[PDB]
């Protein structure tokens, strides 16, 4: 995972691009105090279980849930934010899309899916509280504004509230990102009237059995061995060992 | 595109109360901040206030209470109220379209104008 | 609160030459300045918004620039046509404040 | 005495489940003896019959 962290990674952080291109892997890696993370401040919602979802993923492939051409007519798509910069020039998340209004005017959207990709699939969104109320007039165009999202076990009901809050990265606003699973055969439904930050790269999901998440600072090189730790890997027959209890594959 | 005009033009005595109205042609007055603008002859332009489209409103404060800004509900016309007006602020009118558009989601530099033709209330 | 200071009064030139205008703010107002063209009579056109681009199809002959306190206007090449007053304009973000400077006249020589 | 909460019935299109888009939430909660319990409500409502 390099530098970002899996919050940075599965919102397709700005400074993990590179890391878009593998889909299949063994086990996550971390540095314990990942920096370039959730480059838009705020709070990711329960944090700590979507953490759970990633710890026993075997493969995923991502794929544009609502391609950026044709989704959104009506609305217009790039926006970035100076805090979320890359090499100096103001860009944004991958994954995820800033529907502001357009030409004056923010319709109403209700952007569904029906899910058919036999897997489980994996959703982010988030909505964005402004910090000012003259932000919102001038970003979508309305005081108020509600965002709902459905699924046949899932739907809540999202009111962004207006408050200043202290200084983040120099920018006072902030997001909440959510997600959620989709079994196969059901349909998620977007509907909303302002404050989304709509999907762009669902991921469609794999579970399985022997990886996980750990810690670590060690380099990566050649090895070829069976019994990873933080702290490396073992490569003997032996059937204790005192190195790390955390372990990873088949491990004495 | 957008073309707008005022209404209500004449004169008024001391302590009366000016109304001129400011009616929209070419789109409507869903989306965007519509202002009041005013100049004394051979001097600047301040700023009365102005009212959002929805119809919150922000009137300046160095001329507070002595003025209400809506638009019509029939959402293609505006209007100025003015109580008390004194013989001094004589001006011409300026109904303004005042947008706001952006780069990034913080420097809101972008504020647009698209106005009429001035409204010539002599006092 | 926020004011804005404008030097110079008036500038006199010869029609072709270079100019240059400016407006003084009384505090911390980043690029949010705007400014204008107003012929004799005629109600006035915006040209220079940011401090930083021509307005829709506005000729050659413009550009602001500048950032922070002190900005400025240019004309690379001038016309006689555009012998008029400019201003500039600040635009304070939530409680909107609109307001604007002095406004000075561009005559001749 | 120990419990309360306030219930805005949202409306929303959702799929179709058994063929009728409309859901409810069932809800519970306990009652220590000496306890009395108070359905205040306005609309939208399904109320106890068998405890």
């Amino acid at each position: 995972l390099g530098n970002c962290s899996v919050a940075g990674w599965i919102l397709g952080n700005p400074e993990c691009e590179l890391l878009i291109s593998k889909e299949s892997w063994s086990y996550i890696v971390e540095t314990p105090n990942p920096e370039n993370g959730t480059c838009y401040p705020g709070y990711f919602a329960d944090y700590e279980e979507l953490r759970e979802q990633l710890s026993s993923v075997s493969s995923f492939e991502r794929f544009e849930i609502f391609p950026k051409e044709s989704s959104w007519p009506n609305h217009t798509v790039t926006g970035v934010s100076a805090s979320c910069s890359h090499n100096g020039k103001s860009s944004f998340y991958r994954n995820l899309l800033w529907l502001t209004g357009k030409n004056g005017l923010y319709p109403n959207l209700s952007k569904s899916y029906a899910n058919n990709k036999e897997k489980e699939v994996l959703v982010l969104w988030g909505v964005h509280h402004p910090p000012n109320i003259g932000d919102q007039r001038a970003l979508y165009h309305t005081e108020n504004a509600y965002v709902s999202v459905v699924s046949s076990h899932y739907s809540r009901k999202f009111t962004p509230e207006i408050a200043k809050r202290p200084k983040v990265r120099d920018q006072e606003g902030r997001i909440n990102y959510y997600w959620t699973l989709l079994e196969p055969g059901d349909t998620i439904i977007f509907e909303a009237n302002g404050n989304l930050i709509a999907p762009r790269y669902a991921f469609a999901l794999s579970r399985g059995f022997g990886s996980g998440i750990i810690t670590s600072n060690a380099p990566m090189d050649e090895c070829d061995a069976k019994c990873q730790t933080p702290q490396g890997a073992i490569n003997s027959s032996l059937p204790f060992q005192n190195v790390h209890p955390v372990t990873i594959g088949e491990c004495p | 595109q957008v073309q707008l005009q005022e209404s209500g033009p004449g004169l008024v005595k001391p302590s009366e109360t000016l109304s001129l109205t400011c009616n929209v042609s070419g789109g409507s007055i869903n989306s965007y901040y519509w202002s009041w603008i005013r100049q004394p002859p051979g001097k600047g332009l301040e700023w009365i206030g102005y009212v959002y489209h929805s119809g919150s409103t922000h009137y300046n404060p160095s001329l507070n209470s002595r003025v209400t800004i809506s638009v019509d509900t029939s959402k293609r016309q505006f209007s100025l109220k003015l109580r008390s007006v004194t013989a001094a602020d004589t001006a011409v009118y300026y109904c303004a379209r005042e947008k706001s558009d952006f780069w990034t989601v913080d420097s809101f530099f972008y504020y647009m104008d698209v106005w009429g033709r001035g409204t010539t209330v002599t006092v | 609160e926020i004011v804005l200071t404008q030097s110079p009064a008036t500038l006199s030139l010869s029609p072709g030459e270079r100019a240059t205008l400016s407006c003084r703010a009384s505090q911390s107002v980043a690029t949010s300045l705007a400014w204008y063209q107003q012929k004799p009579g005629q109600p006035p056109r915006l040209l220079i918004y940011d401090a930083s681009h021509r307005a829709t199809a506005i000729p050659a002959r413009f550009t602001g620039s500048g950032s922070g306190t002190d900005f400025t206007l240019t004309i690379s090449s001038l016309e006689p046509e555009d012998f008029a007053v400019y201003y500039c304009q600040q635009r304070t973000h939530w409680p909107p404040a609109l307001t604007f400077g002095g406004g000075t006249k561009v005559e001749i020589k």
